[PDB]
């Protein structure tokens, strides 16, 4: 409808390697469990 | 080049140094749908 469209390279798009990471990052989060030593989130608190 | 020159004005750091400095006002600008730019201002009370 025209709202907005962004440029290719912009990190608001939806092709954009932010997009990507978004992605990775929520279908990565959730294979380990949260008390396991092996969880993104506990071996990396800077995501 | 002017819509990098507005972008870096509202939400970058433009004019340098020092921006707010007519009278203790502001005017900052605000584009939408790629056709327009609206603005909106800033005032203050007298501290110090």
């Amino acid at each position: 409808r025209a709202e907005k469209f962004v440029a290719p390279g912009a990190v608001s798009s939806m092709f954009s390697p932010a997009g990507y990471l978004t992605e990775l990052y929520r279908e990565a989060r959730g294979l380990h469990p949260k008390d396991s030593d092996r969880n993104l989130d506990k071996r990396r608190q800077d995501l | 080049d002017i819509q990098a020159l507005i972008a870096a004005e509202i939400t970058g750091r433009l004019p340098t140094p020092d921006v707010y400095n007519d009278d203790n006002k502001l005017v900052i600008p605000a584009i939408n749908t790629g056709g327009k730019i609206t603005f909106s201002e800033l005032a203050k009370t007298q501290s110090d």
